[PDB]
Protein backbone atom coordinates (compact mmCIF):
# COMPACT_ATOMS: atom_id res chain seq x y z
CA UNK A 1 0.00 0.00 0.00
CA UNK A 2 1.64 2.88 1.32
CA UNK A 3 5.96 3.48 2.12
CA UNK A 4 7.36 4.29 5.05
CA UNK A 5 9.14 7.48 5.44
CA UNK A 6 13.24 8.76 5.48
CA UNK A 7 13.97 8.24 9.18
CA UNK A 8 16.53 9.32 10.99
CA UNK A 9 17.08 6.79 13.84
CA UNK A 10 20.18 8.15 15.72
CA UNK A 11 21.56 11.50 15.74
CA UNK A 12 25.47 12.70 17.24
CA UNK A 13 24.92 16.22 17.50
CA UNK A 14 27.67 19.90 19.16
CA UNK A 15 25.73 22.53 20.56
CA UNK A 16 27.25 25.24 22.23
CA UNK A 17 26.05 26.44 25.35
CA UNK A 18 26.54 29.89 26.72
CA UNK A 19 25.90 29.76 30.12
CA UNK A 20 24.27 32.90 31.51
CA UNK A 21 24.29 33.78 35.42
CA UNK A 22 22.55 30.66 37.05
CA UNK A 23 24.02 27.48 35.27
CA UNK A 24 23.21 25.74 32.75
CA UNK A 25 19.64 24.96 33.40
CA UNK A 26 19.54 21.19 33.02
CA UNK A 27 19.91 18.05 35.04
CA UNK A 28 22.22 14.80 33.98
CA UNK A 29 21.42 11.56 35.35
CA UNK A 30 23.59 8.32 35.06
CA UNK A 31 27.31 7.18 35.22
CA UNK A 32 29.80 4.48 35.83
CA UNK A 33 28.36 2.57 38.87
CA UNK A 34 24.76 4.44 39.01
CA UNK A 35 21.34 3.29 37.89
CA UNK A 36 21.53 3.45 33.98
CA UNK A 37 19.01 6.14 32.10
CA UNK A 38 18.92 3.89 29.34
CA UNK A 39 18.42 -0.25 29.53
CA UNK A 40 21.92 -0.68 30.69
CA UNK A 41 23.76 2.05 29.46
CA UNK A 42 26.12 3.82 32.10
CA UNK A 43 26.03 7.04 29.91
CA UNK A 44 25.85 10.60 31.48
CA UNK A 45 21.88 11.67 30.02
CA UNK A 46 20.10 15.35 30.07
CA UNK A 47 17.60 14.32 32.75
CA UNK A 48 15.97 17.63 32.49
CA UNK A 49 15.80 21.25 30.60
CA UNK A 50 14.65 23.76 31.56
CA UNK A 51 12.73 25.57 28.95
CA UNK A 52 14.35 29.24 28.07
CA UNK A 53 17.32 28.36 30.30
CA UNK A 54 20.57 28.98 28.39
CA UNK A 55 20.64 24.73 27.48
CA UNK A 56 17.60 25.10 25.39
CA UNK A 57 18.12 27.50 23.83
CA UNK A 58 20.86 25.94 22.18
CA UNK A 59 18.92 22.46 21.12
CA UNK A 60 19.66 20.15 23.95
CA UNK A 61 17.16 18.28 24.80
CA UNK A 62 16.00 15.26 27.30
CA UNK A 63 17.81 11.98 26.97
CA UNK A 64 20.43 13.17 24.86
CA UNK A 65 23.14 10.71 25.86
CA UNK A 66 26.38 13.47 26.74
CA UNK A 67 29.53 12.47 25.07
CA UNK A 68 32.23 14.98 25.59
CA UNK A 69 32.67 18.78 26.57
CA UNK A 70 34.70 20.68 25.76
CA UNK A 71 37.24 18.43 24.41
CA UNK A 72 36.62 16.09 27.70
CA UNK A 73 35.65 12.63 26.54
CA UNK A 74 32.80 11.36 29.07
CA UNK A 75 33.52 7.70 28.54
CA UNK A 76 33.18 5.31 31.48
CA UNK A 77 32.70 9.06 33.36
CA UNK A 78 30.97 8.60 36.91
CA UNK A 79 28.55 10.71 37.31
CA UNK A 80 30.99 13.76 39.55
CA UNK A 81 33.29 13.04 37.03
CA UNK A 82 30.75 14.39 34.82
CA UNK A 83 29.63 17.03 37.53
CA UNK A 84 32.80 18.96 37.52
CA UNK A 85 33.79 18.48 34.15
CA UNK A 86 30.56 20.56 33.72
CA UNK A 87 31.65 22.97 36.98
CA UNK A 88 34.72 24.66 35.32
CA UNK A 89 32.57 24.70 32.46
CA UNK A 90 32.92 28.25 31.70
CA UNK A 91 31.14 30.74 29.95
CA UNK A 92 30.95 28.87 26.31
CA UNK A 93 30.81 24.91 26.60
CA UNK A 94 30.45 22.57 23.37
CA UNK A 95 29.35 19.10 24.37
CA UNK A 96 28.49 16.69 22.23
CA UNK A 97 25.91 14.49 22.64
CA UNK A 98 23.70 11.36 21.10
CA UNK A 99 19.92 10.75 20.77
CA UNK A 100 17.27 8.52 19.67
CA UNK A 101 14.06 9.88 18.10
CA UNK A 102 10.02 9.41 18.87
CA UNK B 1 19.87 1.51 44.92
CA UNK B 2 22.03 4.29 43.45
CA UNK B 3 19.75 6.96 41.39
CA UNK B 4 22.06 10.04 40.85
CA UNK B 5 20.92 13.46 39.57
CA UNK B 6 22.56 16.98 39.64
CA UNK B 7 21.29 20.21 38.60
CA UNK B 8 23.51 22.77 36.50
CL1 LIG C 1 27.24 13.41 42.64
Amino acid sequence: LLIEPARIEEEELTLTILRQTGGLGISIAGGKGSTPYKGDDEGIFISRVSEEGPAARAGVRVGDKLLEVNGVALQGAEHHEAVEALRGAGTAVQMRVWRERM
Amino acid sequence: PHTNETSL
